[PDB]
């Protein structure tokens, strides 16, 4: 976290850049980080 | 169609002034409002009578 | 918010972030695929440090 | 389709529409709109390649990347490398009659496109043309007082006409599409460079590049709304 | 920032291949028996947050476009005060409303973006 | 003496506007469109399908207006009388026919618009109008059919020939499409739709593109369409689409397109894959191939050319459209505004009655080839045209 | 009153300056969004607050200045007819116009009408009407109020028909 740049670096574990680029889309879209499905914005109000 | 005989609102005869109104303008060169006041039509109700008549008959009589 | 904690601006932040849906995608600036064949060192200046932790 | 859209400015009336189900879909042409009747493209086409248009078969995008794509009724006929030459001549030629006045030409300077249209059913209107220069310093409308008097002598003899106005490059007809490539002044005084507390506020000419001026704003209306007095003092409905 | 290669002989695109022994990157073709070595190890990029295209349109003739607003800003290059200016031409919901100015003597492009991270445009 | 060079002022606009209206009056939209019909569209309707299988029509004259009588017969008809007798202010049509061997002439009544060039009242003066019992103020631009005065209302439609792109909502498997309605001033008005589709939503898996051609019952990968036209190598194909070699963005977008069409590497093949999607099992290859060639020469982007040498022009235009779509996908341009009036056309009298009188002159010319397919060996139904008009 | 209209005119002037700084502020990228709301949305929400808070202050201004004998006021007073917004629009300023909840939108490319230059987000460009009905509208104003107007006239036929079917 100190590191000044955030970087994630991924490899698989024979035809290997397809699985990469689907893998990538799973990454980017079907990973829930924090939060509850379906709740797209939340706003505070007083 | 034709000058109306009286002011709608006051009764003043106004049917006997159209000839003259128009001679006052074309023959003695008066502007429409000094003309109308010459004819004695000094309330706005009768003014409007002269001032806004439209002599449509003139165009009706062109048909045979 | 829970009865004690309802006029902490900072406890309703936390609550908003425990709820609001968050994917890798909202945080990700770019992705890339490189040929970097030797898993013990690297074509990438910048991840020398990263790698150098294993 | 029911809403008034910015692009009906000046071609359809912003007021006259029937209530109900037609609302919006029944329109009436502005007092001065017209609609093209179509005219054949083939001199334009031919002129274009006299003026340096390159044909699609020779086009090599990789070797002419800066080029302007030229379309005529919706066909890509090729590319050109000085469209600004081309366009200054085209317009000259339509402002003297040699390309018909109801033809439309647009150049889109950043899109690197020049689109011309010569088909029927486009609706249009006239505007003044505004030119730098003169000599006399600023951008001025091309008509001037003498043109007007020739107009009015003609009126009073009841020969200078409408068309004399188009032929001389003083007025030109503009359709919605070419309206997007211009900038129009609302009153001729926005060209020259203590107020009556009772007059309406207007916010000035922050404009040195007009290419045209409206003839009169009150032409945006149609037949009916041209009969209401002071419709600029009424709620819209 | 991938840059895209084609067969010398066929003009078809090339695809990456690992040289399994010597641990290197090749581009081969699928039609020919053409191969060549790779120029970089980058084979693919995906910008979720992108600027390509902010400055789409800046053309030699930008200054004859009468629609464009103009300002008396000065350039960083020419010390000129003849610009035309526009907003991002990306067309995002998620764009900033920053200004890009085009110097009409020297053709240099410059922003009003106080948080300028950009070298080029 | 006041400078002739002087700049005008706001008052002076009304002069110009009076001048506009003295010349044009208030319904030129009506008149100018009828007159161009009369003068130019008519005749052009006869010299598209002029000949059959021999017989070819030539020149047209149009009569002044007149009536087929009850008894004492055929007579100049003024608009006043057509109104009062429930008549139909019409004139008639005359071609110039030719018999020529290979194994004047009335043809009907055209309702004429008042104040057009062909109606008596355009030339008339004031006086003449009063004698005729026509008010000097009437302006024309309507017809009289069966005595009732009848106006055509302009109709609004989209223009043709225009490329529009569109995003498509959420449960759809296409995400953008691009679409043109291709069509003609000369030929007919045959209206093919090309659509160009980008498959898969924002990060589906290989987003591809493919195009829907007419009579072809599968969508065809766009690279296969470019090879069927003749542009074979990835390299040249992408070049008609992405006119900037440093847009790595777009070209990365075109990769799955290139894998989609990697099975077909020359134009015969390409023909054939398309040909097969248009013919039945059985049909032989060279007949397939030519199916595909004919679809593409005749029914794919026909506003460009419908004749033989014209492939670099369609390839480019297909390319451009794909460029359009991508630019929208990549979020550099907005989806097209379907409410831009500049993109609309309004159809009046002219073109409405040419929908019509072309449609029926093409019944009337097909009734001629049945004086002829059934002749084992100047005999024409006139009315069909007269009453299709008036009806 | 002449004094009141000078105060109305400034009231209005002040709001146009506040939008101008918001503008420049966004144009230097120093504006912040707050949380999920875009930048641009943030900007709009702000200039429309500003312009309507103008409209309103300008009208309260008028309302105060007019006298007890003011017959419009006498009607509102009694209840019989007219409200604030009426006084306001007639006498001080008609206000921001809008179509689907937003400022007049760029129907031509990057602009609301060809009498403006591109990228113009100012009041006048996207639909504020400064004037009152007494004073009358400008051409531009005129057209954007009718855009607005129109939206109601459709929204009211759709209302009335949606409404009758529910009722039954
Ligand atoms: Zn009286
Ligand atoms: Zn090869
Ligand atoms: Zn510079």
């Amino acid at each position: 976290d100190n590191d000044e740049k955030l970087i994630i670096r991924c490899r698989v574990v024979a035809e290997e850049d397809h699985m990469l680029k689907k893998i990538e889309n799973t990454m980017l879209e079907n990973i829930t980080l924090r939060g509850v499905e379906n709740i797209e914005r939340v706003v505070m109000m007083k | 169609m034709i000058v109306p005989v009286r002011c709608f609102s006051c009764g003043k005869v106004v049917g006997d002034k159209w000839e003259s109104y128009l001679n006052l303008l074309q023959e003695d060169e008066l502007d429409e409002g000094t003309a109308l006041s010459r004819l004695g039509l000094k309330r706005y109700c009768c003014r409007r009578m002269i001032l806004t008549h439209v002599d449509l008959i003139e165009k009706f009589l062109r048909y045979n | 918010l829970e009865p004690g904690h309802a006029a902490d601006q900072e406890q309703a932040k936390l609550i908003r972030s425990a709820i609001e849906h968050t994917t890798l995608k909202s945080v990700t600036i770019a992705s890339e695929i490189y040929y970097d064949p030797d898993p013990r060192s690297t074509v990438i200046p910048e991840d020398e440090e990263i790698i150098q932790l294993h | 389709p029911r809403q008034l859209h910015n692009t009906h400015w000046g071609l359809v009336c912003p007021a006259e529409t029937p209530e109900g189900q037609a609302c919006g879909l029944v329109k009436n042409l502005s007092l001065m709109s017209c609609i093209s009747v179509g005219t054949d493209p083939m001199p334009i086409i031919t002129f274009l390649s006299e003026w340096g248009m390159e044909p699609l078969e020779d086009y090599v995008p990789h070797q002419s990347p800066d080029a302007t794509r030229v379309f005529v009724n919706g066909v890509w006929h090729g590319v050109h490398r000085n469209p600004a030459r081309l366009m200054e001549t085209l317009r000259t030629l339509r402002r003297k009659g040699d390309i018909n006045p109801e033809v439309s030409m647009i150049r889109d300077i950043r899109e690197k496109e020049l689109k011309i249209f010569t088909d029927a059913g486009r609706v249009y209107r006239p505007l003044f043309i505004v030119e730098d220069d003169e000599s006399l310093g600023h951008k001025e409308l091309k008509v001037r007082k003498g043109h007007i008097a020739k107009l009015m002598a003609t009126e009073y003899q009841d020969e200078y006409t409408w068309s004399s106005l188009l032929n001389e490059g003083l007025v030109e007809y503009i359709d919605a599409e070419e309206e997007e490539s211009i900038l129009i002044a609302m009153q001729p005084e926005d060209l020259e460079p203590d107020v009556d507390p009772a007059k309406r506020i207007r916010v000035s000419h922050h404009a040195t590049t007009f290419t045209h001026c409206e003839i009169h704003p009150s032409m945006i209306l149609g037949v009916a709304a041209s009969i209401i007095p002071f419709p600029d003092h009424n709620q819209s409905p | 920032m991938t840059t895209f290669r084609f067969c010398r002989d066929c003009n078809n695109m090339l695809y990456p291949r690992e040289d399994k022994e010597n641990n290197r990157l090749l581009f081969e073709c699928r039609t020919c028996s053409y191969v060549e070595e790779a120029g970089s190890p980058l084979v693919y990029r995906h910008e979720l947050i992108t600027n390509i295209g902010e400055t789409a349109g800046v053309v030699q003739d930008i200054g004859s476009d009468p629609t464009l607003p103009r300002s008396d800003r000065e350039c960083p290059k020419c010390h000129s005060r003849e610009n035309v200016f526009f907003q991002s031409q990306q067309r995002r919901k998620d764009t900033s409303m920053v200004l890009f100015f085009v110097c009409l003597s020297c053709s240099h492009i410059f922003t009003s973006d106080q948080k300028n991270k950009r070298t080029q445009f | 003496f006041e400078d002739e060079s002087a700049p005008i002022t706001a008052e002076d606009s009304w002069a110009v506007i009076s001048a506009f209206f003295r010349e044009k009056g208030l319904v030129s939209q009506q008149l100018d469109s009828f007159n161009q019909f009369v003068d130019y569209t008519l005749q052009d309707i006869i010299c598209e399908d002029s000949t059959l299988i021999e017989i070819s029509f030539g020149k047209i004259y149009v009569t002044k207006p007149m009536v087929n009588e009850s008894d004492g017969v055929t007579h100049a008809l003024y608009p006043q009388e057509a109104r009062l007798r429930n008549l139909t202010y019409s004139s008639g049509l005359f071609v110039d026919v030719k018999k020529r061997t290979y194994e004047k002439v009335f043809i009907g009544r055209l309702p004429i618009m008042l104040r057009s060039k062909n109606c008596y009242l355009s030339e008339a003066t004031e006086s003449d109008l009063y004698k005729l019992k026509e008010c000097p103020f009437d302006m024309g631009g309507y017809f009289i059919i069966n005595g009732s005065e009848k106006v055509l209302i302009a109709q609004e439609r989209s223009a043709g020939n225009i490329v529009q792109v569109f995003k498509k909502a959420a449960p759809s498997p296409i995400s953008h499409v691009a679409e043109i309605r291709s069509a003609l001033e000369k030929g007919s008005r045959f209206i093919s739709t090309l659509q160009v589709k980008l498959y898969g939503r924002e990060g589906s898996s290989a987003r591809t593109i493919k195009a829907t051609l007419p009579y072809i019952k599968q969508d065809i990968p766009i690279v296969i369409i470019f090879r069927a036209l003749g542009i074979i190598p990835d390299g040249e194909i992408l070049e008609h689409i992405c006119y900037d070699v440093n847009d790595w963005q777009m070209l990365e977008m075109l990769k799955p397109c290139v894998e989609d069409g990697f099975v077909i590497q020359d134009r015969e093949t390409a023909l054939d894959f398309i040909g097969r999607r248009g013919t039945a099992l059985g049909i032989k290859k060279e007949k397939r191939i030519q199916y595909a060639k004919d679809i593409l020469q005749k029914e794919f982007l026909p506003h460009i050319t419908q004749l033989e040498g014209f492939e670099s022009r369609k390839a480019f235009f297909l390319g451009y459209m794909i460029n359009r779509l991508l630019l929208c996908a990549l979020d550099r341009k907005d989806q097209d505004d379907r409410d831009h009036f500049g993109k609309k056309r309004l159809d009046l009298a002219g073109p409405l009655l040419a929908q019509l009188f072309k449609t029926l002159f093409k019944k009337l010319t097909k009734d001629i080839f049945r004086y002829m397919q059934r002749t084992v060996e100047l005999a024409i139904n006139a009315k069909t045209i007269t009453s299709g008009l008036k009806y | 009153d002449g004094p009141t209209m000078r105060e109305i005119t400034e009231t209005i002037a002040e709001a146009k300056k506040k939008v101008l700084d918001v503008t420049k502020e966004a144009q230097a990228n120093l504006l912040t969004a707050k949380h999920g709301m875009t930048l641009r949305e943030s900007f709009e929400d702000n200039v429309v607050r500003f312009l309507n808070e103008a409209r309103d202050k300008a009208g309260r201004l008028a309302e105060v200045n007019l006298k007890d004998l003011n017959n419009v006021k006498q009607m509102v007073m009694a209840g019989s007819k007219g409200s604030f917004i009426n006084i306001a629009q007639m006498s001080a300023c008609v206000g921001q116009q809008s179509v689907e909840g937003k400022r007049i939108a760029f129907g031509f490319v990057d602009r609301t009408l060809p009498h403006f230059s591109k990228d113009d987000y100012s009041p006048e460009s996207k639909g504020f009407v400064e004037n009152s009905y007494l004073r009358g509208l400008t051409p531009q104003e005129f057209f954007f109020h009718a855009m607005g107007g129109r939206e109601g006239l459709i929204d009211t036929a759709v209302k009335t028909a949606e409404t009758g079917y529910i009722q039954r």
